[PDB]
């Protein structure tokens, strides 16, 4: 959830994270 | 979506539907306690003389 924040500066490509498995989905 | 996309949403999914495992957590509070006041003190009172 937090390393959304922080790719999301990079990609600004289509990013969120799972907060369950804790896993980033980017495409 | 498209049947590519079908096929990108069908690995996104099984990545992201992995069988979560799961934590035992044991936290241990150990405290310990303890102290020693002392009130020793001595007065002494004369009629004649005085008193403390």
């Amino acid at each position: 959830k937090d390393m959304v924040e922080v790719l999301k500066g990079v990609s600004s490509l289509a990013i969120s994270a799972d907060e369950t498995t804790n896993a980033l989905v980017i495409t | 979506a498209q049947p590519d996309v079908m096929a990108e949403l069908e690995q996104v999914v099984a990545k992201l539907d992995i069988r979560r495992a799961q934590v035992l957590v044991e936290a241990i509070i150990v405290e310990i306690a303890d102290g020693d006041g002392l009130n020793l003190g001595v007065q002494w009172a004369n009629t004649n003389g005085g008193g403390t």
